[PDB]
């Protein structure tokens, strides 16, 4: 069970879609991280090993 | 050996010879009639197209019309013509439509709905005239109100009171209070209607005020019937959510509940059986006295009461020369009657786990002292010790 | 007269810079195309 | 051939008409069925040819 | 175990034969809906139907 594309006039099954889209997002901001100075890698690496 | 033989001659012969006898009349029907009947027929089914649309009749009008509400979202002004009567129709039933042009064409339904076929049911009673023991004075009461006006309605006349309507039988869970009204109902040979009173209930709203119609509406075309509504409690006074999406539904359909079942009349002629854990699940006046009688509390077992439960089920099951029956009673302490089943059970599950062939001893003595610890309290002889 | 009405939607989700998926607000979701009179440098998740 | 042939049928009968799927509540004598259609009505409709 | 394993399996194909003739029963109803005095309403019943007044 996953999502899938039905013609509007025909409906019926011509083509498929990732799972993917149709569900809520994957990330809510950008993939790439806003901060690229970094204050994790400066700041409290201790504890991020 | 030779009693179960004499079952097979009756059961065998006569059923095998039904099943037959059906197969062969099915073609056998048809051959007396080659005109007249065909032919009405025969453009009953030019008139009719296919598919039909199916209806609902709110009224007629009398002229030759009718107003129904089909599940069609704009209601219709159709007609009353082509093999159809005025007085072939009654307010409230199901009509079938014509797909290109909305006309009662027919009925071949007359209440036929899916909440119908929930409600009627085939099924065998599971119990027949209290075939487990205990409880002999409540079923004595049941018997009073529901049965005994089926049976003779005339002592009731020379009594000269108006005969009983319904019986509400609730208090503690595992007594078998809705086993009694199955016992009771297969003692009279009447119609019973396991609708349970949840399955009217969904999330989609205005759909449950139709259902509650129904069900008196089909009980009075098979009176005498009994009308056992198990578990009213759920559609009690309590909320179906907090939020949304139900602040409505219970409210409804509680309320047209009790006005259909005044409504008939007072009879004693078609029962209900209101099936419910406690009236504090409930509304605080139903329908309140004069008209509900009579009430039934079930508590459980004393002594005498639970030894009539207990013999039934260890004859079933190897030995009982091993420990008395009243070796069992003293060990236990008072308790619902599905306490004294589970002991049984699990007893049977230790025959079993020695691999054994008879409920011996041993199996007895552990069986007895499980279900007394689930199930446990000890502050009653702690307050007093 | 000619205009023609039109139908409104809200983009609820992309899935390629072709193709996007709208939320109709009539009913049903679709997966619609895009027009040379649209800009898809504007079309962007959540834009009505 | 074959796989010409194919891919126009598969296009043909998207062309034709969709179709459903509903359960079946009763039967009726007069060479019909009563169906309910899961998201819609009853409908008594006529029988395939083969059963 | 001869007295009740062999009559088991003769009871159970009776309760089988039971569900079967039910199914059987089922399939034919009582005809139809055909009265003599609603096949005079089916004179007008043809041209009403067909018209565009209901
Ligand atoms: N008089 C009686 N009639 C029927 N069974 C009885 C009687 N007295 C005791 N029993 C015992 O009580 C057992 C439990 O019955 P059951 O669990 O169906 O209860 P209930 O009160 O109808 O419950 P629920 O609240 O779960 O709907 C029966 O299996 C039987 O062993
Ligand atoms: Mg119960």
């Amino acid at each position: 069970s996953m999502s899938v594309a039905l013609h509007r006039h025909s409906n019926a099954l011509v083509d498929i879609l990732p799972p993917d889209s149709d569900s809520s997002i994957s990330v809510m901001g950008e993939n790439e991280k806003p901060d690229v100075t970094y204050a994790d890698v400066g700041g409290l690496d201790m504890q991020k090993q | 050996t030779r009693c179960k033989l004499k079952l097979l001659r009756m059961e065998r012969i006569k059923d095998h010879l039904l099943l037959e006898e059906e197969f062969v009349s099915n073609s056998e029907i048809l051959k007396p009639f080659e005109k007249k009947q065909e032919e009405e027929k025969k453009q009953l089914e030019e008139i009719r197209g296919n598919p039909l649309s199916i209806g609902t009749l709110e009224e007629i009008i009398d002229d030759d019309h009718a107003i129904v509400t089909s599940p069609t979202m704009p209601d219709y002004y159709v007609s009353i013509l082509s093999f159809v009567d005025k007085e072939l129709l009654e307010p409230g039933c199901s009509v079938l439509l014509h797909h290109k042009t909305m006309s009662i064409v027919g009925v071949l339904q007359d209440d036929a709905d899916p909440m119908v076929s929930v409600m009627k049911m085939d099924k065998s009673p599971t119990e027949s005239y209290s075939d487990i023991g205990g409880l002999e004075s409540q079923i004595q009461e049941i018997k009073e109100s529901v049965e005994l006006p089926l049976t003779h309605p005339e002592l009731y006349e020379e009594m000269g009171i108006k005969p009983p309507k319904g019986v509400i039988l609730y208090g503690a869970p595992g007594t078998g209070k809705t086993l009694l009204a199955k016992a009771v109902a297969n003692q009279t040979s009447a119609t019973f209607l396991r609708i349970v009173g949840s399955e009217l209930i969904q999330k989609y709203l205005g759909d449950g005020p139709r259902l509650c119609r129904q069900i008196f509406k089909v009980a009075g075309e098979n009176a005498p019937s009994i009308v056992f509504i198990d578990e009213i409690d759920a559609i009690g006074t309590k909320r179906y959510d907090s939020n949304s999406g139900g602040e409505r539904e219970i409210q409804r359909t509680m309320l047209e509940l009790l006005n259909q079942l005044d409504g008939f009349d007072d009879r004693g002629d078609v029962k209900v059986i209101m099936a419910t854990n406690k009236i504090e699940t409930l509304d605080p006046a139903l329908i309140r006295p004069g008209r509900i009688d009579r009430k039934i509390l079930f508590e459980n077992p004393d002594l005498s009461t639970k030894k009539k439960i207990l013999g039934i089920h260890t004859s079933k099951m190897n030995l009982s020369e091993d420990v008395n029956l009243e070796t069992l009673v003293t060990t236990k302490d008072d308790l619902s009657g599905a306490d004294i089943q589970a002991m049984c059970t699990e007893a049977g599950l230790l025959a079993l786990r020695e691999r054994r062939m008879q409920v011996t001893a041993e199996d007895f003595k552990q069986a007895k002292e499980r279900v007394m610890k689930n199930k446990v309290e000890e502050n009653l002889e702690g307050l007093y010790l | 007269l000619q205009s023609i009405g039109q139908l409104i939607g809200e983009v609820m989700k992309e899935l390629s810079e072709e193709k996007y998926i709208v939320k109709a607000s009539s009913g049903p979701r679709y997966i619609v195309g895009v027009r040379n009179s649209v800009d898809r440098s504007k079309l962007k998740k959540g834009v009505r | 051939n074959d796989k010409v042939r194919f891919i126009k049928d598969e296009l043909r009968l998207l062309q034709e008409p969709g179709s459903y799927v509903g359960e079946v509540i009763k039967i009726v004598s007069d060479k019909k069925v009563l169906v309910k259609v899961q998201p819609e009505g009853k409908y008594i409709v006529d029988v395939a040819k083969d059963i | 175990a001869a007295p009740y394993a062999a009559k088991l399996k003769q009871t159970e194909n009776d309760l089988k034969d039971i569900e079967a003739r039910i199914k059987e029963k089922a399939g034919v109803k009582e005809s139809d809906t055909g009265l003599a005095p609603s096949h005079l309403w089916d004179i007008m019943g043809d041209r009403q139907r067909l018209g565009e007044e209901h």
